[PDB]
């Protein structure tokens, strides 16, 4: 007597990484890297116009 | 409608420095972000450049 | 930019109270900066 469970496939779906430079919203915004901003509560953006 | 929507606001105060553009190279000023349900009935009956 | 138009710089002053962090309960009378 032969008898077998088979196991017939595995599937994985592969996570999206998706970067914020693609989108269309992009235009929206400027993006620029400001570290330190954890260390200060207050800002100020000045432009003379 | 649209180009009320397209249209109503100010242009902003900045000059990216690089700027979105189009492959023929003309500039992307606007974003214009939507339900894909509505993106949908929009591009067929409207929209297509 | 058309030629003109006095391209300007756009300035971000921030408060940057540093070793306030890292070690030192740092205290200021206010009215300092």
């Amino acid at each position: 007597d032969v008898e077998f469970d088979a196991l017939l496939g595995s599937y994985c779906n592969t996570l999206s990484l998706v970067r914020f430079l693609e989108l269309g919203l992009s235009v929206a915004c400027v993006c620029t890297k400001f570290p330190e901003l954890a260390y200060m509560n207050e800002g100020r953006v000045q432009f003379e116009v | 409608w649209l180009v009320d929507l397209t249209t109503a606001t100010q242009p902003s105060v900045a000059v990216p420095r690089l700027t979105h553009a189009d492959t023929r190279g003309r500039p992307v000023d606007g974003v214009l972000v939507t339900t894909a349900a509505i993106k949908q009935r929009l591009l067929q009956s409207f929209l297509k450049v | 930019v058309p030629t003109g138009s006095i391209l300007s710089t756009i300035e971000v002053a921030s408060h940057r109270r540093l070793f306030d962090f890292f070690a030192r309960v740092r205290s200021d009378e206010n009215s300092l900066y």
